């Protein structure tokens, strides 16, 4: 089924050429075999016997034939990506019938470059010569073979897409969904017409009598052409359980977790904890035996939703879950979902959830532009002013696109706000704090208008950490309101912008700190100059 | 004939992914591209074509049509090689698009196959459609040069009939300025447009602004520490700033809130300071060997300050960029107009483009500039983290 499609020119790499590798020994069988498979071919016209001039060659295999082209793969031009974007069922617009016809044969079909096709010569094993031919079609497992294969396919769907409006066509790889809006027959025709309108280019196709059934199993889900269901997962109850079997159930219900509301692995993961093997079997704990058990009735109930209908817009909720961590689901219509997800807290350095339900809202944005081709109008857990107040104040360039407030605690907000100006009548510290960096030795302390002080000494510590620290101090021994005049502009900087969560401990036992006190201001001035209450500190925490 | 034009040797063609877009620009394109398509200035490409470059779709909102944009700066980086202090002064200068004149001009073919780009699809329900340029290709540094010629003899008449105005020429765009009145400028200009067609700027208001000192009536030792951090600072700019007679009346552990009496020496310090600030510092010369750099504040409520430098603490120039007419907030939107009015500027003072330091997320900008740039060029740009000094400085 040779198709009279016109060949893609292909090329070697920049001044390379052509495979001359050598093959001496195979079985009496294996010889045989490959001998009747190639006549086959051969005839088919898939293959050709090439002869006086052709110095390159391939390995030929026998299993129970096989060409291995990965050094003529690596001498081949590089081809344009074949695109690892894949359609997502939310994108998707409803249809009446959609069928799948199954080509297949699809690039032993199509036509190799001519050209190209000298350097596809590959020979038969112990007498005088042996068998040799050259590849006349796009070869099983040649670099260029699915690209070249997608593009000819394209081409010949072109016309037919043309007259075909109505019509939608995905190819992907193997396989051709073709759905429409028309009735029961028209749709069955249709798709006959199709068939032949490949298999007018060598293209075979199966018949209606033996293409594959619906609903199709995609990426996940399970979808018919007027909704779709979470094809329902199974959890695998045993006895024993090894590592490498805990690890997978995880995956499992963390795909899950996108899906389905309340999925947990906390003590599930926790058995990981040590594993010296994946082959290692771990006591699964009753704390685990509680979760694993509930996920599998939270997995019991089925899922399904809808497709887009352009004629409606988006709308994109989120919800808080834990710290860092948000929920959101995308719909047309109340409760009607067209995709949910969830996204893990990005445990990162400093950052607050002002700043995080920013990121989610982005993140949300990007991924709905490329399903949609639209952004959703946005309902979050938090207030207006909140918004106002952050941004408006945020030294960073910051943006949500339209949107509107949802009363869904828990809210976000701002866990403190520093003071604009002095707190008058308040205790004022001036803290400083340095390290040698050689020895990593260092000193932190502080000294107030109201007589106290305090010091001290701090191992392997660092410049930053000592700062932060007579921060620290100075937030611990203070009081209800507090005046801090730091000259650390690390320390200024970290705090200055409101943090809220942090992988430093140091930092959140400040936050915390922050959080208790009833005001706060906090200060900068340049270190080591002769400078107030600073050249006084700046004595005492010395080397 | 088309000129033979070849990639810096050793190099080879962009092969940047493609950015997803709005359906509404999607649409714009592949009408815009069949267009295209059918006049023969672009056509449809093999697979055999690795390459690709990003393109996307704006409006100078000069217009409510979509116009096509493509991103060859890797392009143009990679591609072989081949300016008047008059606009600089000039009283306005005019910017012309002139992009179009570039589809008149045929490409080497060899060269062709490196300007492939990709017109996107939804849910990726479709492949993109692929297009490589058969003319040249605006936004292409190669462009403008090959097109010197036609373009020089086209503009000579105007040129030397009018020798009071300055005519230059970046890319797609044409500056053209002078120092006649509002009036004779607006209609020598249309006059100008008519003669390309037969085929509001102002450089002197751009001054290193003054960094301002507060005043006031009575200073808390707060006030006295903030005044002395930005001075400090300030020294280094200009190491004549004394901050000693002001360090003194801070020794002494007081409350930030308590207010404290001007020293004499301490006024005069401080008078001293006002007057070495009332002009830029000397010795800032224009190196063209070096990179041009800008760097922009948020400063809030709608401002941004910014400045322009090659070297750290000599300043070419620096400025503020405030919202006007039009209920803008939008950080983002606000963020790409302050970047291409800087540009702009550079190109006319310097004609060059300055390597942008952005305050804002990688994520962010990426996900929407584009909605609301609207000039034919694109600089070259990095993300940040503001120092809280050098905000307050420039505020
Ligand atoms: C896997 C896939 C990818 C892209 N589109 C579709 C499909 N498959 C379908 O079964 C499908 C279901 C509902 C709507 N469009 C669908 N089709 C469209 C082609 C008719």
């Amino acid at each position: 089924p040779i198709s009279p499609i016109e060949t893609v020119p292909v090329k070697l790499k920049p001044g390379m050429d052509g495979p001359k590798v050598k093959q001496w020994p195979l079985t009496e069988e294996k010889i045989k075999a490959l001998v009747e498979i190639c006549t086959e071919l051969e005839k088919e016209g898939k293959i050709s016997k090439i002869g006086p001039e052709n110095p390159y060659n391939t390995p030929v295999f026998a299993i129970k034939k096989l060409v291995d082209f990965r050094e003529l793969n690596k001498r081949t031009q590089d081809f344009w990506e074949v695109q690892l974007g894949i359609p997502h069922p939310a994108g998707l617009k409803k249809k009446k019938s959609v069928t799948v016809l199954d080509v297949g044969d699809a690039y032993f079909s199509v036509p190799l470059d001519e050209d190209f096709r000298k350097y596809t010569a590959f020979t038969i094993p112990n007498e005088t010569p042996g068998i040799r031919y050259q590849y006349n079609v796009l070869p099983q497992g040649w670099k260029g073979s699915p690209a070249i294969f997608q593009s000819s396919m394209t081409k010949i769907l072109e016309p037919f897409r043309k007259q075909n409006p109505d019509i939608v066509i995905y190819q992907y790889v193997d396989d051709l969904y073709v759905g429409s809006d028309l009735e029961i027959g028209q749709h069955r025709t249709k798709i006959e017409e199709l068939r032949q309108h490949l298999l007018r280019w060598g293209l075979y196709t199966p018949d209606k009598k033996h293409q594959k059934e619906p609903p199709f199993l995609w990426m996940g889900y399970e979808l018919h052409p007027d909704k779709w269901t979470v094809q329902p997962i199974v959890l695998p109850e045993k006895d024993s359980w090894t590592v490498n079997d805990i690890q997978k159930l995880v995956g499992k219900l963390n795909w899950a977790s996108q899906i389905y509301p309340g999925i947990k692995v906390r003590q599930l993961c926790k058995l990981l904890r040590g594993t010296k093997a994946l082959t290692e079997v771990i006591p699964l704990t009753e704390e685990a035996e509680l979760e694993l058990a509930e996920n599998r009735e939270i997995l019991k109930e089925p899922v399904h939703g809808v497709y887009y209908d352009p004629s409606k817009d988006l709308i994109a909720e989120i919800q808080k879950q834990g710290q860092g961590q948000w929920t959101y689901q995308i719909y047309q219509e109340p409760f009607k979902n067209l995709k949910t997800g969830k996204y893990a807290r990005m445990r990162g350095a400093h950052t607050n959830d002002v700043k995080q339900l920013t990121e989610a809202v982005q993140k949300i944005t990007t991924e709905s532009i490329v399903i949609w081709g639209k952004t959703p109008k946005f309902k979050l857990p938090i207030q207006k002013e909140t918004w106002e107040t952050w941004w408006t104040e945020y030294w960073q360039a910051t943006w949500i696109p339209e949107w509107e407030f949802v009363n869904t605690p828990p809210l976000v907000k701002l866990w403190y706000q520093l003071e604009k100006e002095p707190i008058v009548g308040a205790e004022t510290f001036y803290v400083d704090g340095a390290a040698n960096r050689e020895t990593k030795l260092g000193k932190a302390g502080y000294v107030t208008n109201r007589g106290r002080q305090k010091v001290v000494t701090l191992t392997d510590t660092t410049n930053q950490k000592t700062e932060l620290q007579a921060i620290y101090l100075a937030l611990q021994d203070s009081g209800l309101e507090v005046n801090i005049v730091t000259d650390s502009q690390y320390a200024l900087g970290i705090i200055q912008a409101q943090p809220d969560q942090s992988e430093s401990e140091l930092v959140n036992q400040i936050i915390e700190q922050l959080i208790k006190k009833e005001k706060v201001y906090l200060a900068w001035v340049p270190a080591h100059k002769g400078i107030g209450g600073n050249e006084q500190v700046d004595k005492l925490v010395s080397a | 004939e088309t000129v033979p034009v070849k990639l810096k040797p050793g190099m080879d063609g962009p092969k940047v992914k493609q950015w997803p877009l709005t359906e509404e620009k999607i649409k714009a394109l592949v009408e815009i591209c069949t267009e295209l398509e059918k006049e023969g200035k672009i056509s449809k490409i093999g697979p055999e074509n690795p390459y690709n470059t990003p393109v996307f779709a704006i409006k100078k909102k000069n217009s409510t049509r979509w116009r096509k944009l493509v991103d060859f700066r890797e392009l143009n980086k990679r591609t072989q090689d081949f300016h008047p202090a008059g606009l600089k002064k000039k009283k306005s200068v005019t910017v012309l698009d002139v992009g179009d004149a570039y589809f008149s001009v045929p490409l080497d073919e060899d060269f062709r196959k490196y300007t492939a780009f990709t017109i996107p699809s939804i849910n990726n329900e479709t492949p993109g459609i692929r297009y490589q340029y058969n003319v040249l290709p605006q936004g292409w540094k190669g462009s403008p040069a090959i097109f010197q010629s036609s373009m020089t003899k086209i503009l000579e008449p105007f040129r030397k009939q009018n020798p009071d105005i300055v005519i230059y020429q970046y890319v797609d765009d044409l500056y053209v300025g002078s120092d006649l009145e509002i009036g004779q400028h607006r209609t020598k200009i249309e006059e100008l447009r008519q003669h390309l067609l037969r085929w509001e700027l102002h450089p002197d208001k751009w001054t290193v602004q003054p960094i301002v000192l507060p005043e006031k009536d009575s200073w808390t030792v707060n006030d006295i520490q903030k005044l002395v951090g930005k001075l400090n600072w300030a020294s280094q700019i200009y190491p004549g700033i004394k901050v000693r007679q002001l360090c003194k009346l801070l020794r002494g552990t007081k409350a930030l809130t308590e207010v404290i009496p001007l020293t004499e020496e301490a006024e005069l310090e401080l008078a001293e300071n006002r007057e070495i600030l009332k002009e830029p510092v000397h010795g800032v010369y224009y190196d063209p060997s070096k990179d041009l750099i800008a760097e922009i504040q948020k400063q809030g409520q709608g401002q941004w300050t910014y400045q322009i430098y090659q070297e750290p603490f000599k300043n070419l120039k620096t400025g503020k960029y405030a919202r006007m007419r039009g209920a803008h907030t939008n950080d983002v939107k606000q963020l790409t107009e302050a970047v291409q009015k800087i540009t702009t500027e550079s190109i006319v003072i310097w004609g060059k483009t300055p390597k942008f330091k952005l305050p804002i997320q990688k994520e962010t900008w990426e996900t929407w500039w584009t909605e609301y740039w609207q000039a034919t060029w694109i600089p070259e740009w990095e993300f940040v983290n503001t120092p809280p000094l050098v905000k307050l400085w420039y505020q």
